[PDB]
Parts: structure tokens; C-alpha cells; sequence
């Protein structure tokens, strides 16, 4: 019941303490059908070169560590042939499968929230100001919340309790989420369809969603348990189309 | 906006036997509580919420 | 009116033959193997702003047998102090000597006083 | 197989490491039928106000702790509307469900015996003497065995090895019992019908049975495991009748 | 009342591999032994038991 | 799935963390049939006096301990009525069931290889020399490999990495084997038919096979886990015939 395997492209994920699989709203990723489509030309569908498991660098869960957030896409923009089609094409569409992997022993304790947020529009630190783009996303390097209210121009107000969007950080359970309770499971999987209000949308301009990992109950251990507990995030596109080819963008 | 006519009660939590841990695990643990409504809940008589408020336009 | 709860003498016992109401007496005892250091009884009297107990709770402190009597031509395997009730003392003879009698003595209590068992062994040449 | 739930009245008990459920002699509590009855008048049967889970205060299993015993009824006589009907009525009948709850970690060890004894007539400390009533029962406060032979007038001879009845404390396995072996389970359940030689019997005069909890193998732990291990007892009447109403008793 | 004609044997217990414990658990454990009769046991020729005895009436 | 019981003769083996049972080459021990037989006279088949579980003395798995090997038969030659028929008879045939038993806690770690080797002809320490018989087998006392190349006349070259036969010690997985990984199982069972190139063969002259126990990953533990981890080996003949009776051998 706890074993599971996810085979996408030329990549596989094995797990032995999985709780379940959140499918975002009961909905699986699918291709754009003929009657909901708006672009005239034929789309590219690479299907095995792009819909595989790309692994982002891992973060160290410390005893006093507020949280982390990534923005998808713009995290996978330098990942293989997803981040290349994504350059050469104007319009892109894709769902994802997010597998978060954090393992500890039976003498450790903790609890992460793993939550995908659609359109996680964020709030600058100076109330009368504007974010950067760097302040929303570093690529594959995660941005970090803060245990107190942050200052400084153009940088998101990243106190954890508000989650940078101005809401309560405990109500985030309305979004597709899981927990990683180091006493029961050691991985969370969320299957995320293409949620957006236009059929296809550009991939550099719009951060389609945000993955937040927030430890509610912090780490702890005793005499000489292992001090280093890392968290690794793997994302895998699904049903990925692109449309509108031309010369490659540049930033 | 409950008063002491339509009061509802109070919940309370107590140890029944206690926490027991082996050697080498931490002693101070944490619980957490999630509230939701059952499948027979209902609300009525729309009103305004007291939680949002402004002091001029453009807000 | 009721005095507060007597309590619990560990290694001992509290006998309340008539309740804990006003003017009620209670008695204290200690199990076999402990001596009662403290008061023997307690009454429910008037204490300032309440009714409380005449005497506080006593203590049952362990009865000890004296150090085991050494034997000539012999030895004791890891001799120790604090030889409480039901605890043992093991003997042995030395090279060229034969052991006679109870080769180990166990501490009991008689008449509320610690006492070893029969005499330690003998070592014959 | 180890999960279980017991729903009585407005009370529930959840458990996840239960061994089984001893039903005393294969027999479940039942109401007094018409041909085994002797009292003429109609009985009260409150059924949800009295047949629920009443929890008595909990005792601390220490490293050197002989045991504990409670007497039922006269333990539940100050518990809700069982202890009130039990006052206003002359005759009472009921079975019970005893759930003993003691949990430890995987680095602790021990073994309790949980045993229900019908008519556990007990023996005073001075052989030529008579017990009190206090010396048989403190209500919901447990009485305690002793690792040595007790003295003092009117107080039960409560050396553990004889269990206060003059028998061998290892033969108590003839009575309905379970063990709590801190390596396998953490709760014992005994369902106890109405065992007595008259159809209904007064509830203040006769201690219908005795619950003894006796650690055979004591506690133990190492470097900094949790020192405090408590035991909690829950009793729930079942098929409870009363007969012969009049003004309330007093003691 | 067995003699060495109707002797029955003797049981004995030995370590096969030993006890192995991690760090932070106690090293000294305990076993216990419960005796019962199989479903083909039987006894016969009633006698008195030597375990109860008195020295006058009223006992 | 992990529980198992093996009943042979008047002996039983219970186990609760068994991986599986290697049956050597898919083949079970059997009696010599009438068309593959060569000896004229009627064989003895004692069947319950000899086909039972004989337990050899146990060895202490230390932190730096290369390995152990036994030779069968000539290990069971002083074991009951196997080691007596084996004396009075010229020719003998039998298969075996080897159960190796090593248990540790959940805070220990290690990995043994348990491997049966047919005709494990071994190599002396002086390349231009000859083994003893003592240097091949001590009876029920195991011989020990060495973490370095051994010296001394007539004693097998027992550096572990070559396993005393001149091959690679990691290729021994071609023989019927199991592992004892102190994190998953605590016993290995190998059922070994009669593998030899003649129907029946003498029992004092030919060491029909060799049981090697070789820790690949060594022991380890922390603060005060149990220092003593023993290994116990039990062998039980199966389908044991003998032929050619005369006066008893002597060595």
C-alpha cells in the first residue's frame, strides 16, 4: 500500500513510505482538445524528451528554518529539452508531477507542508513598492521564507505566517497539498493539471504556480542522531505542448 | 456572533496514560488540530464580514 | 468538615478506621523490612483557617543487616555495605581449605531488627 | 488486525496495538430475562446515560511498583448517572467493559497482568482481625500492593505474591485476564458479564469484582528514555438495570 | 509422586545466537514460562493433597 | 510471509524474519532410485534418528572478523545417530537443510554471505605444499579466514578475498547462497540435495560440500548497543541412506 513507482519518460521514481497521490482537483493532465483551442498552427509534442523527471538541487532542513518556495515554470527553464522548447516557442502548455523526497530515521521528528499554489501573486516588503523578478524566483535555487518580517526594497515580504501572499499560512490546505510527517511518510506527490484561464500561455512571463515547502513542526533529534536532513524536489512535466515557434528568447 | 444563550460548549484534552519514549529520542513533541465542517453543516443569513476595513478609496 | 487527604506512605500503610472528618484519627505502619521514623497517628484538628492533620506523614526507612561476619581462611565475593532485607552474602574458602555449612547467608528481619541467617561457613585445613 | 474501536453511549475508544478482546467466559452482558427474575416491579434501563466509558485517574508505573487493585462497583459510584441511579435504587445489575491503557516506546520494556477477579474476598494483615471498608476500596484511587508483608490493623495483607487472597499470584491466569507487554501491545480489554449467584444484587454492599494490575516484569529504560509511564483505566457498564427505587443512600 | 522408575526427563534452554540490542535500550531482559496440559492429558486415582494441613478444628 | 517453521524428525525450527528458502538448484533431496543405483545390498534408512536438526556451537561476530567455514559431512560425524551410522557403514548418501541464525537489533548493521560450495578444494599456504586434514576441518569448531595472506606449513591460504579456493570472493554468488542483512532478516536457509558424481560416496574421505559464512559489510553499533552478536548454525540431513555395513572406522 505504501510502495509506489512512477515511470515518466526515461525516468523512474521508487518509494516505500508514500502516503497517497494527490491529483490536484481530481483532474489529470491532458492535451488541448480541438474545440478549446485557439492557436491555428500545429503544436510540437516531444513526449519523452520533455515529460520526464527533472531533479532540482536539494535544501537542508535545519532546526530553525522557515520554509522554501519555487516557481514553475522558470524552475525547469534550464532543464534539458523542456527548457529549450520553452525557449524557442511562444506558447506552452503542460501539467506536472511534483515528488518531494525527505527521509529521516525513527528517532527524528518533524512535519512539512508541501503545497502547490496557482497564481501565487506575492507582496513586496515596502508596501508601496514593486517586486523584482529575482525576488520571485531564482531558478532551481529555492527562495526562503523568514521567521520575522523582512525589509529591503523589491524583496517579497516573506514572513512565513503570511506566506508572502497576505493570507493565513494554515489555510493553505485549500490548495493541493500533502504533509511529510517524519514519523509516517517520506515523500509527497502532487499531480497538477494545467490550471490557467487561457488555453495555452507563455512560459517566461507567467509563473503558472508556486511550490511552497513549509515546516510547521520543526526538526528535532537527540544525542547523536544524524544532524543533516536534506529535502529533494523532482518535477516532471506531463502532456506538454508548445506552439508558435521562432528564434530563441534571451534574458 | 454567539452569546450565552446559543453557547455551544467547550473541548478539553488530557493525558490518558502519558508519553513514553526510548533513549535517544526527543521528549518534547507537538500535536496539531485541523477543523472542518461535517456533511450536515449549513450557514444562513448573509452579513458583512468584520475582518476587512478601509479608511478611504484606493485600498 | 473534612481534613485534606492523608496521603500515601510508600513502603508503609495508613489505616483510617473512621473516615477523615473532624476529630477522626488515623494510624501509620511500615511494611516488613522498614523502620517507621516519624509519628504513629494523626488526628483531624483545627488549623488556623481550616481543619488539617495533627502530625505529618512519617517515613519507612529500610532496615539493614550489619556487615556480614568475616571468616578465617576464607573470602567474600565482592563484599558490600548496605545489606538490606532479602539480600545475600556469598562466601568461599581459600586454597587448600574445604567448605562446611551454609556457603551463603541471607539477611532477614526479626522483631523489627535486621538479622543474618545461620552462621557463615567454615574452612578446614 | 490490531486496530479496534469500541463505541458505547456517547463515548468511543480507539486503539492501534490491541491484542484481542477477552470476553470473560465466552459470555456477553445481557438483561435479566423474565424467567430468571425475582423482583416484581419494572426496572429502570437508562441505556446511554449509564452505559458509557468512565475514566478513572491514572497511576504512574515506576521501576519498583508492586501493583494496583480497584473494586467494581464502588469505583464508579461517583461517576455521572451510573453513580446516581446506583444511589437511588436498592438493586442493581450490570456488566462492564474494562479497557486498560498503558503506552511506552520501543526502547522500554515491561509486562503487566490485567486480571478481573470475581468475589476477591481479601485477608487482613493481623490474621486475627477484620478489614475496614477503606482498606478494600478507595473509590477511584487505586489501592497498592506491597513488595513485602504489610502490617497494621484493618489493612489488607497486600504482599503481591499472594495478591491479598491467599493464593499464588501466578495462578490468577484462571480468571479473565490479559497482559500488557510493552513490546507488543498497549491496551487490554476484558468484557465482563454479570457473574453473581443472585439475579440482581445491591451495589454498595457487594464488590462484584476486583481489577488487579500487577507488573510481573518491571519497567526499564536506558540513557534518556521517558521516565514517566502512566496507566489509565476506563470502565464502561453494559446492560445496566436497577430495581427498587427509594430515597438516596448515604455513607 | 514420581520416582526414578517413572521419571520423565528434563528440559534445558541455551542461547542459539544471543541477544542483540541497539544503543539506548536495556541489556538485561526477562523470559517467562507458562505451563498447561495438552488435549490428551488425564489424571486418575484420587488421593489427598499434601499442601493443606491443620492442627485442630476451627481452621 | 516472513514467518516459517521447519519440522524434521523430533526437531522444529521457528523463524519470524526469514527472507525465503533457497532450494539449491530447484532440486530437493531424494532417495537413490533403482536405476541410478550401483550397490547390491539393501540400505539402511533410519529416517527420524538421523534426519533431524543438529546444532553446532556458535561463533561470535566481532567488528573485525573475516569469516568462517565448515565442511559437511565431518561436521556431523559426532552428532547422534548420523555420526554413528556414518561410522559403521562404508557408503553414505544424504542431502541437508542448513539454517544459519544470527539476530541483532534495529540499531546494529551488517551483512553476511551464507554460501554452500560443492567440492571446495582448497589451497595450502606454501604454494608447493599439501594441506593437512585438520587444516580443512575441525569438526564442529569452525575454521576462520584471515584478513591478510596466511603463512605456515599445511594450513590453507585463508585470506578472505580469495576464499581459499583461488577465485574471487564476490563471485561465490554462483553457488546456492543467501545473505543475512541485519536490517531485514536474521536467518538463512539452504536446502542442499546430494550433489556428487557417483550415486553414493564414502563419508569420511570426501567433504561433500563447504559452508562459508563471510561478512561483507562488518558489524557496527553506537553508544551502548549489545556488543555480543553470535551466529549459530543448524544442519539437518534429509533422505539419508547408508550401505555397506561392517565394523566401525577409527581415526
Amino acid at each position: 500500500d505504501r510502495v509506489r513507482s512512477i515511470t515518466l519518460g526515461n525516468s523512474t521514481i521508487t518509494t516505500q513510505e508514500s502516503a497517497n497521490v494527490v491529483v490536484a482537483y481530481g483532474r489529470w493532465p491532458e492535451y488541448l482538445k480541438d474545440n478549446e483551442a485557439t492557436a491555428e498552427d500545429q503544436p510540437t509534442q516531444p513526449d519523452v524528451a520533455t515529460c520526464r523527471f527533472y531533479t532540482l538541487e536539494s535544501v537542508t532542513w535545519e532546526r530553525d528554518s522557515p520554509g522554501w518556495w519555487w516557481k514553475f515554470p522558470d524552475a525547469l527553464k534550464d532543464m534539458g529539452l523542456f527548457g529549450q522548447n520553452m525557449y524557442y516557442h511562444y506558447l506552452g502548455r503542460a501539467g506536472y508531477t511534483i515528488h518531494v523526497q525527505c527521509n529521516a530515521s525513527k528517532f527524528h521528528q518533524g512535519c512539512l507542508m508541501v503545497v502547490c499554489v496557482p497564481e501565487a501573486e506575492m507582496g513586496c516588503s515596502q508596501v508601496d513598492g514593486t517586486v523584482n523578478e529575482h525576488s520571485l524566483s531564482e531558478g532551481e535555487t529555492a527562495k526562503k521564507f523568514a521567521s520575522t518580517s523582512t525589509n529591503g526594497t523589491n524583496t517579497v515580504q516573506s514572513i512565513v505566517t503570511n506566506a508572502g501572499m497576505g493570507v493565513g499560512v494554515g489555510n493553505l490546505t485549500i490548495f493541493p497539498h500533502q504533509w511529510i510527517n517524519l514519523r509516517t511518510n517520506n515523500c509527497a506527490t502532487i499531480v497538477m493539471p494545467y490550471i490557467n484561464n487561457v488555453p495555452m500561455d507563455n512560459m517566461f512571463r507567467h509563473h503558472n504556480f508556486t511550490l511552497m515547502i513549509i515546516p510547521f513542526v520543526p526538526l528535532d533529534y537527540s544525542s547523536d542522531s544524524s544532524t543533516y536532513v536534506p529535502i529533494t524536489v523532482t518535477v516532471a512535466p506531463m502532456c506538454a505542448e508548445y506552439n508558435g515557434l521562432r528564434l530563441a528568447t534571451s534574458l | 456572533q454567539q452569546d450565552e444563550y446559543t453557547s455551544a460548549g467547550n473541548v478539553t484534552c488530557w493525558y490518558q496514560t502519558g508519553i513514553v519514549v526510548p533513549a535517544g529520542t526527543p521528549t518534547s513533541c507537538s500535536i496539531m488540530c485541523f477543523v472542518s465542517a461535517c456533511n450536515d453543516f449549513s450557514v444562513r443569513l448573509l452579513k458583512d464580514t468584520p475582518f476587512i476595513e478601509q479608511s478611504a478609496l484606493l485600498q | 468538615k473534612s481534613c485534606p487527604n492523608p496521603g500515601e506512605i510508600r513502603n508503609g500503610q495508613i489505616d483510617v478506621p473512621g473516615g477523615i472528618l473532624f476529630g477522626a484519627t488515623i494510624s501509620f505502619s511500615c511494611n516488613t523490612g522498614y523502620k517507621l521514623f516519624g509519628s504513629t497517628s494523626s488526628f483531624c484538628l483545627i488549623s488556623g483557617s481550616s481543619v488539617q492533620w495533627s502530625d505529618p506523614l512519617p517515613e519507612c526507612r529500610e532496615i539493614y543487616c550489619p556487615a556480614p561476619p568475616q571468616i578465617d581462611n576464607g573470602i567474600i565475593q565482592g563484599e558490600r555495605d548496605h545489606y538490606g532485607y532479602r539480600q545475600s552474602v556469598t562466601y568461599a574458602c581459600n586454597k587448600g581449605f574445604t567448605m562446611i555449612g551454609e556457603h551463603s547467608i541471607y539477611c532477614t528481619v526479626n522483631n523489627d531488627e535486621g538479622e543474618w541467617s545461620g552462621p557463615p561457613p567454615e574452612c578446614r585445613g
